[PDB]
RNA sequence: GAGCUAGCCCUGGCCAGGGUGAAGCUGGGGUGAGACCCAGUGGAGGCCCGAACCGGUGGGGGAUGCAAACCCCUCGGAUGA
RNA sequence: GAAUGCCGGCAUGAGUAACGAUAAAGAGGGUGAGAAUCCCUCUCGCCGUAAGCCCAAGGGUUCCUACGCAAUGGUCGUCAGCGUAGGGUUAGGCGGGACCUAAGGUGAAGCCGAAAGGCGUAGCCGAAGGGCAGCCGGUUAAUAUUCCGGCCCUUCCCGCAGGUGCGAUGGGGGGACGCUCUAGGCUAGGGGGACCGGAGCCAUGGACGAGCCCGGCCAGAAGCGCAGGGUGGGAGGUAGGCAAAUCCGCCUCCCAACAAGCUCUGCGUGGUGGGGAAGCCCGGGUGACAACCCCCCGAAGCCAGGGAGCCAAGAAAAGCCUCUAAGCACAACCUGCGGGAACCCGUACCGCAAACCGACACAGGUGGGCGGGUGCAAGAGCACUCAGGCGCGCGGGAGAACCCUCGCCAAGGAACUCUGCAAGUUGGCCCCGUAACUUCGGGAGAAGGGGUGCUCCCUGGGGUGAUGAGCCCCGGGGAGCCGCAGUGAACAGGCUCUGGCGACUGUUUACCAAAAACACAGCUCUCUGCGAACUCGUAAGAGGAGGUAUAGGGAGCGACGCUUGCCCGGUGCCGGAAGGUCAAGGGGAGGGGUGCAAGCCCCGAACCGAAGCCCCGGUGAACGGCGGCCGUAACUAUAACGGUCCUAAGGUAGCGAAAUUCCUUGUCGGGUAAGUUCCGACCUGCACGAAAAGCGUAACGACCGGAGCGCUGUCUCGGCGAGGGACCCGGUGAAAUUGAACUGGCCGUGAAGAUGCGGCCUACCCGUGGCAGGACGAAAAGACCCCGUGGAGCUUUACUGCAGCC
RNA sequence: CGAUGUCGGCUCGUCGCAUCCUGGGGCUGAAGAAGGUCCCAAGGGUUGGGCUGUUCGCCCAUUAAAGCGGCACGCGAGCUG
RNA sequence: UGGGAGAGGGUGGUGGAAUUCCCGGAGUAGCGGUGAAAUGCGCAGAUACCGGGAGGAACGCCGAUGGCGAAGGCAGCCACCUGGUCCACCCGUGACGCUGAGGCGCGAAAGCGUGGGGAGCAAACCGGAUUAGAUACCCGGGUAGUCCACGCCCUAAACG
RNA sequence: CCGAGGGUAGGGCCCGUGACUGGGGCGAAGUCGUAACAAGGUAGCUGUACCGGAAGGUGCGGCUGGAU
């Protein structure tokens, strides 16, 4: 439910933010927190390796269990449900009977102090998780292994889901939410039901400053810089393209794929994207 | 205005020091080179 | 060689005073319930005025200078990118 | 003898410019060979959110004392941050270490790279972050939370007693956190007192007074008092916290619940130790048995980890508490008391500056805290002052031009000029009032006006206190007084109308451009299924991201409104197992060299044979492109209509002499007495046009235009005045430049612009203050231009190659 | 080309005369007045404005008239920019 | 009070045909389209045939001169929340009624905003053909839209 | 004190006029086409959307004031 402002400076015409409801705890769980190492798009050499970047807001990472198999048949409660900033999505925090204490991502429509399990027997219900082949084709399902045992990879964003087209042997038919069909296994755990917080995208973000509060520093286009900056540098005045239009190093920004066409995966993916 | 000299005496001995010569090949020949020149001091000189 | 300078990281610090009065909350009206209206409370904002601080618009001086970029008068921002 | 040669010495300009903020000086008395310059007093001026005081960087003896004045000091010097010597820095409690972690650094394991070396989990290092136990006064010429005095606290060792399952680098808790706003109650600090203590003082017309002047506190252990913080107690189950675990987490039950209890903080009091003014007198002595009280204001600091609300969601680790594991329970741990033990390093001085950074005793730069009073609505603003500190290391005169900084101005009022450039104007507060338009916020402090002091009387409400007085904070009414003037000084918008460009706040060419440029939220295209794409790297490894398509890269556009048309022939990209072209490799028809021969050796066609190209499509918010000629209407004119060649397709809506229009000051209209600009239109648009976006847009702008009002020294057109210079005198004393010079005008001549040649003319010798026409004046071996088979940056369907990718 | 600063404006002039005005003349298709044209004459004079960077030019209002040229398109060690 | 009819409205589900697209099988020289034809698609293996797969939309027969709503309008099928209405009985209140300026609400299509979605259809646009021309009628493509959610528009041959 | 009115500043409504621009009415015999009345030669009309020299054409839904 996006909040509007009243245009009271230039940049409150348009800037929206969260509503914030589904939130019922406002601070994280000291026990499931740590340090959150800001690189600014630095890699180890010290260099920029992802330009614009920095100078965003302090953050503590919360640890997000994407291999629920873990726990497999212990009812967990879902304690609250709070805001995490490393994430489109929202966190949900999950009390097992066990005692131990974790953070999932909150599907969608999954309500504070409800049970939710994992494992083979567990019910199709809205926050469980089970291999991905002993879930019923035709149910939309969030937090999807791509390799069995190596995490929960697709589907987590803000909003995001992916349907089960069918089955076939050792692989199911996922349709992922960029309407690409991909087989992956069935022995994948998965989460039933879209994440929440799907509202996340009718966000706007309303002034520059807002951007510079995620992290996000200023983007200046190749049209504005130098030949020795860029393909798209120098001109007097305005310029088109003036040649195939390119990246800093060169290559064609425009329909140029770049997946690798010798990758193993192909032979698992059915259909590539949709739009 | 603020000329480019702002004297550091944590920051003179850890980038000309003696310590930071030796780790590095290139300063330890700066040590070779001055050794032989014959230099009364090798390494910049700061009271810490 | 990043003790100048550009950015980023970690950790601290700094921003007189005054103005405007957003949502919300309360009460009243309203209605089948409402939207909504009004009033008070409230104290939002790359909000307004203006020191410190950060700047450097216009003019004058300076031009073997006080100074290898300065001085005086004006002027911009000043809870924010 | 010449290389704008090299090194050095010495000249010239020259007794010239200058001697570093215009805060400012004067006299007396000392000292001494010598005094504007040092010492002392008196008087005057300057800073006072500093030009005062206290930390930290950095500097490194510059600190104090004696003795000096060659040089350093822009003059002088007896003086000094200068020279010589002697002296000076005292810590269990301040800061750092023997404590902890942050980025980052390093790095057993492990990984990688010709070598060098690059990484890398732990671990280690790393602080202005965490943790941690001293406050006040006195003393030295110079150090003091360090020596001393008073009253306090910490750790380690050993011991006695009491108590307990003791026990850790292991498990847990805690440490532990953001921005804005903010409650209660304190203190810091301050204002007043008619209360208390005090050397005194009565002036010059009055006052011997409830007169004036001065001061009226600081520190403190246990206990107690006020104000807050922290925190439920019990038991049953227990599969989780990588062994265990009585702790922690989860579940049930019991009672406690806004409390209380306990624990810890701050504030108050407190045994006690201190401090203690002006004035007078020679830092000290007095004052003085000094007094040490009451009321008020009151923090941004304390209680503190308080409270609220918000989104962008806010370090770590140790100390400390708890749980237990080996081990051990003659030990070990907790508490209380006693004795003993307690190390290394810093401590002088400067510190918005004469000691730091600027080559200088340089008007510049330099992070943190304290920063007193009154008045002006507030305040760290502004004026004046306390404490404190200064008069800026050349002076004395004179009273020209001219320069700077400043004041005023008759009549005019932008006529100045590229332009109101500059300088006026307006100026804060309260009340009245306030337009088109608009995104309903705004535009807006629109515009325009009224008020403002001092005295008397009447009065409303608030804070404290107690409900009163008293101080204190907001006011309201009536009547008066004075001046030219009542924010009477200082600080403090000129306004309006209309265009262009960019939505906006923002960013930029450090040192000529702050803009219309960059950025920006927002729209689109495209890429990317995660060991992602992409980027850095030889690699390992990083980033992306501990993210997962509502996500990340790239690119164009640039809030918002209404919109974005036709062309796929070329170029890019995408799709296409056919066809054709194609490399190594396969195949080996068929030949060749040699040899007695077996054989060895070479050439070798058809055919199989990737990517890439060819070829078939698609595709524009991909690179891009979007015609010409001829004719026609019942007045002329112009062509809705036709005709024809060409195209891949012939510019759509909307705009338009425009930041674009050459002809151009286009033509018409408005504004003006007059308008190459400006505004509105027209349209044969040299040469607009739709995301290198098209047409609008409220708001915004130190952007660029036009106009008007107000007001002016901008001007007609200049005058006077002030101070700092120029000028004269004493002191100190540069510079660029310079072939040598005994260096006139005209008219000619000359390498074509002559002080230097010819002819004529004029002219006694040397200066000083001035002005700049010349010495093709100085400065920089022309930046333009050319030249060189000179250089470099950038580009591409130039050549060639390399990485990368296929 | 081991540098001769480049338009215009302002300031300050100075010279030429092929004279815009004032003075003197002849001819006139000169009645007067007022014009045309030529001759003599450089003594003095030769305005203030709107527009544009402009010189120039147009325009408003005057005027005796609103002259044309040279002086490195006179003059940036005189200013402006 | 007890009963009844119905595509009345809203929500949530779900079922079969059909077309398009994708995959396999099989198969070959044309399919398509019209007044005729050309475009277009097809030896790179189309069309016609079978199986599998996904997706959207719409509900054949019943079906009617039919039924409901105040109108716009409403049609597979099931369930839930819900309106109107009629009939029996003659039980209850006792004129409590009719109309309705303003007000408020509803209001087909198309259109607009933000999202999704997209099979068929199809303004715009492209091409073939017709034609003097053909910015058309015919043919082959084709974007918005048609669908969903929410939020506007409020017009109509909104007619009996 | 009030006060005619004078002055300054800003509003509101009406009238007249304005380069140019928008359609409108009219006008004996203009140009282009043929939309409509017959099934008007594509049944018409309609509200809307979009396009086009022009009448109009088409998508969507509605009306018969539509023919056989
Ligand atoms: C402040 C102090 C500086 O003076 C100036 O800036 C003036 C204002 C320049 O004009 C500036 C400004 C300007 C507009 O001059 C009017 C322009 O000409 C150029 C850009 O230089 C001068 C004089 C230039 O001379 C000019 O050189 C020109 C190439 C041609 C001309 N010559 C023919 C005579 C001559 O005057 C030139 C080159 O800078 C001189 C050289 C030696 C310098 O660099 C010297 C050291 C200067 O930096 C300076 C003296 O410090
Ligand atoms: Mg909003
Ligand atoms: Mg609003
Ligand atoms: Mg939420
Ligand atoms: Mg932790
Ligand atoms: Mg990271
Ligand atoms: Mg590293
Ligand atoms: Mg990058
Ligand atoms: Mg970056
Ligand atoms: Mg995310
Ligand atoms: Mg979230
Ligand atoms: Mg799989
Ligand atoms: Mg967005
Ligand atoms: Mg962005
Ligand atoms: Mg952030
Ligand atoms: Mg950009
Ligand atoms: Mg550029
Ligand atoms: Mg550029
Ligand atoms: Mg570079
Ligand atoms: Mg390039
Ligand atoms: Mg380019
Ligand atoms: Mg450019
Ligand atoms: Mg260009
Ligand atoms: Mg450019
Ligand atoms: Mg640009
Ligand atoms: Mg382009
Ligand atoms: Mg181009
Ligand atoms: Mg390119
Ligand atoms: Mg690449
Ligand atoms: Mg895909
Ligand atoms: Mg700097
Ligand atoms: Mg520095
Ligand atoms: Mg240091
Ligand atoms: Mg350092
Ligand atoms: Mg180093
Ligand atoms: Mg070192
Ligand atoms: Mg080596
Ligand atoms: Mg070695
Ligand atoms: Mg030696
Ligand atoms: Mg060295
Ligand atoms: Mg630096
Ligand atoms: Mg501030
Ligand atoms: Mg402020
Ligand atoms: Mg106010
Ligand atoms: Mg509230
Ligand atoms: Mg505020
Ligand atoms: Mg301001
Ligand atoms: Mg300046
Ligand atoms: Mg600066
Ligand atoms: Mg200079
Ligand atoms: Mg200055
Ligand atoms: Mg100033
Ligand atoms: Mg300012
Ligand atoms: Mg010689
Ligand atoms: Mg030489
Ligand atoms: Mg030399
Ligand atoms: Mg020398
Ligand atoms: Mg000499
Ligand atoms: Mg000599
Ligand atoms: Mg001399
Ligand atoms: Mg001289
Ligand atoms: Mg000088
Ligand atoms: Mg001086
Ligand atoms: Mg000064
Ligand atoms: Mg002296
Ligand atoms: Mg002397
Ligand atoms: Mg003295
Ligand atoms: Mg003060
Ligand atoms: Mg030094
Ligand atoms: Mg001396
Ligand atoms: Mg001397
Ligand atoms: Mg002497
Ligand atoms: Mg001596
Ligand atoms: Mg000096
Ligand atoms: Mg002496
Ligand atoms: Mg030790
Ligand atoms: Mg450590
Ligand atoms: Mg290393
Ligand atoms: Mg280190
Ligand atoms: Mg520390
Ligand atoms: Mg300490
Ligand atoms: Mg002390
Ligand atoms: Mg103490
Ligand atoms: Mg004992
Ligand atoms: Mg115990
Ligand atoms: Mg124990
Ligand atoms: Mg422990
Ligand atoms: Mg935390
Ligand atoms: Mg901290
Ligand atoms: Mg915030
Ligand atoms: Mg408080
Ligand atoms: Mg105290
Ligand atoms: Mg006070
Ligand atoms: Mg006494
Ligand atoms: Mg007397
Ligand atoms: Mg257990
Ligand atoms: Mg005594
Ligand atoms: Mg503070
Ligand atoms: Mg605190
Ligand atoms: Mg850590
Ligand atoms: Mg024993
Ligand atoms: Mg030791
Ligand atoms: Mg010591
Ligand atoms: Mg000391
Ligand atoms: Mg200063
Ligand atoms: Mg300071
Ligand atoms: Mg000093
Ligand atoms: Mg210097
Ligand atoms: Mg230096
Ligand atoms: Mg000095
Ligand atoms: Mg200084
Ligand atoms: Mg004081
Ligand atoms: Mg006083
Ligand atoms: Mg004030
Ligand atoms: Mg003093
Ligand atoms: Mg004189
Ligand atoms: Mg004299
Ligand atoms: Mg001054
Ligand atoms: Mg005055
Ligand atoms: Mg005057
Ligand atoms: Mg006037
Ligand atoms: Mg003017
Ligand atoms: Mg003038
Ligand atoms: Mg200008
Ligand atoms: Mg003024
Ligand atoms: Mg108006
Ligand atoms: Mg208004
Ligand atoms: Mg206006
Ligand atoms: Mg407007
Ligand atoms: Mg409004
Ligand atoms: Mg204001
Ligand atoms: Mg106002
Ligand atoms: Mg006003
Ligand atoms: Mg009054
Ligand atoms: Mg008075
Ligand atoms: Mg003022
Ligand atoms: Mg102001
Ligand atoms: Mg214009
Ligand atoms: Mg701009
Ligand atoms: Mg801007
Ligand atoms: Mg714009
Ligand atoms: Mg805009
Ligand atoms: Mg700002
Ligand atoms: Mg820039
Ligand atoms: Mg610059
Ligand atoms: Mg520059
Ligand atoms: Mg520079
Ligand atoms: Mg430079
Ligand atoms: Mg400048
Ligand atoms: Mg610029
Ligand atoms: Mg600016
Ligand atoms: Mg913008
Ligand atoms: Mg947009
Ligand atoms: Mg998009
Ligand atoms: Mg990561
Ligand atoms: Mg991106
Ligand atoms: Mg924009
Ligand atoms: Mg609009
Ligand atoms: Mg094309
Ligand atoms: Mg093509
Ligand atoms: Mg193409
Ligand atoms: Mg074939
Ligand atoms: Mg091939
Ligand atoms: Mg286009
Ligand atoms: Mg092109
Ligand atoms: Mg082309
Ligand atoms: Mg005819
Ligand atoms: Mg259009
Ligand atoms: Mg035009
Ligand atoms: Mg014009
Ligand atoms: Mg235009
Ligand atoms: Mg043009
Ligand atoms: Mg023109
Ligand atoms: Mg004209
Ligand atoms: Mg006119
Ligand atoms: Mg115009
Ligand atoms: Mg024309
Ligand atoms: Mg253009
Ligand atoms: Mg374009
Ligand atoms: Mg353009
Ligand atoms: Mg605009
Ligand atoms: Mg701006
Ligand atoms: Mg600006
Ligand atoms: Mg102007
Ligand atoms: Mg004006
Ligand atoms: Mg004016
Ligand atoms: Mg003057
Ligand atoms: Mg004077
Ligand atoms: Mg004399
Ligand atoms: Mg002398
Ligand atoms: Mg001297
Ligand atoms: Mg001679
Ligand atoms: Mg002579
Ligand atoms: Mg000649
Ligand atoms: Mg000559
Ligand atoms: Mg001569
Ligand atoms: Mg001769
Ligand atoms: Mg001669
Ligand atoms: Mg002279
Ligand atoms: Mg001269
Ligand atoms: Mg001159
Ligand atoms: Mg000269
Ligand atoms: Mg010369
Ligand atoms: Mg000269
Ligand atoms: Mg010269
Ligand atoms: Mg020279
Ligand atoms: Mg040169
Ligand atoms: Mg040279
Ligand atoms: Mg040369
Ligand atoms: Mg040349
Ligand atoms: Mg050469
Ligand atoms: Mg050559
Ligand atoms: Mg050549
Ligand atoms: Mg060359
Ligand atoms: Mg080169
Ligand atoms: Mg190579
Ligand atoms: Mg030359
Ligand atoms: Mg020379
Ligand atoms: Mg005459
Ligand atoms: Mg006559
Ligand atoms: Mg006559
Ligand atoms: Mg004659
Ligand atoms: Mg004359
Ligand atoms: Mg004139
Ligand atoms: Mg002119
Ligand atoms: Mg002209
Ligand atoms: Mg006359
Ligand atoms: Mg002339
Ligand atoms: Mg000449
Ligand atoms: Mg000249
Ligand atoms: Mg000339
Ligand atoms: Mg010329
Ligand atoms: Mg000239
Ligand atoms: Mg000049
Ligand atoms: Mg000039
Ligand atoms: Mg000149
Ligand atoms: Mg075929
Ligand atoms: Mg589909
Ligand atoms: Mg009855
Ligand atoms: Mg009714
Ligand atoms: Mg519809
Ligand atoms: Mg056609
Ligand atoms: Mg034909
Ligand atoms: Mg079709
Ligand atoms: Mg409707
Ligand atoms: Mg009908
Ligand atoms: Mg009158
Ligand atoms: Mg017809
Ligand atoms: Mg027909
Ligand atoms: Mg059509």
């Amino acid at each position: 439910a996006v909040k509007k402002f009243k245009p009271y400076t230039p940049s409150r015409r348009f800037m929206t933010v969260a509503d914030f409801s589904e939130i019922t705890k406002t601070e994280p769980e000291k026990s499931l927190v740590k340090p959150l190492k800001k690189t600014g798009g630095r890699n180890n050499q010290g260099r920029i390796t992802v330009r614009f970047r920095g100078g965003g807001h302090k953050r503590l990472y919360r640890i997000i269990d994407f291999k629920r198999w873990d726990k497999v048949g212990i009812p967990a409660k879902v304690a609250a449900i709070e805001y995490d900033p490393n994430r489109s999505a929202r966190i949900a925090l999950l009390h097992y009977v066990d005692g131990e204490k974790r953070y999932i991502i909150a599907p969608d429509g999954l309500q504070v102090g409800q049970q939710v399990v994992a494992g083979p027997d567990a019910p199709i219900q809205v926050g469980n998780a089970l291999p991905l082949r002993f879930i019923p084709v035709g149910t939309v399902v969030h937090a999807v292994e791509l390799e069995p045992k190596k995490g929960a990879k697709l589907a987590r964003a803000a909003g995001t889901s992916a349907q089960i087209q069918g089955r076939e042997g050792d692989y199911v038919i996922l349709r992922l939410p960029s309407g690409e069909l991909r087989k992956v296994h069935g022995e994948c755990y998965a989460t039933v039901g879209a994440v929440g917080n799907a509202d996340h995208k009718n966000i706007v973000l309303g002034k520059a400053g807002r951007s510079r509060w995620l992290g996000r520093r200023p983007h200046v286009r190749g049209a504005a810089m130098n030949p020795v900056d860029h393909p798209h540098g120098g001109g007097e005045g305005r310029a088109p393209r003036g040649r195939p239009p390119a990246s800093p190093w060169g290559w064609q920004t425009k329909g140029l794929k770049t997946r690798k066409r010798r990758k193993p995966s192909s032979r698992f993916i059915i259909a590539r994207r949709k739009k | 205005m603020k000329r480019t000299w702002q004297p550091n005496r944590r920051k003179r001995a850890k980038t000309h020091g003696f310590r930071a010569r030796m780790r590095t090949p290139g300063g330890r020949k700066v040590l070779k080179r001055r050794r032989q020149k014959g230099r009364w001091r090798l390494t910049p000189a700061v009271r810490k």
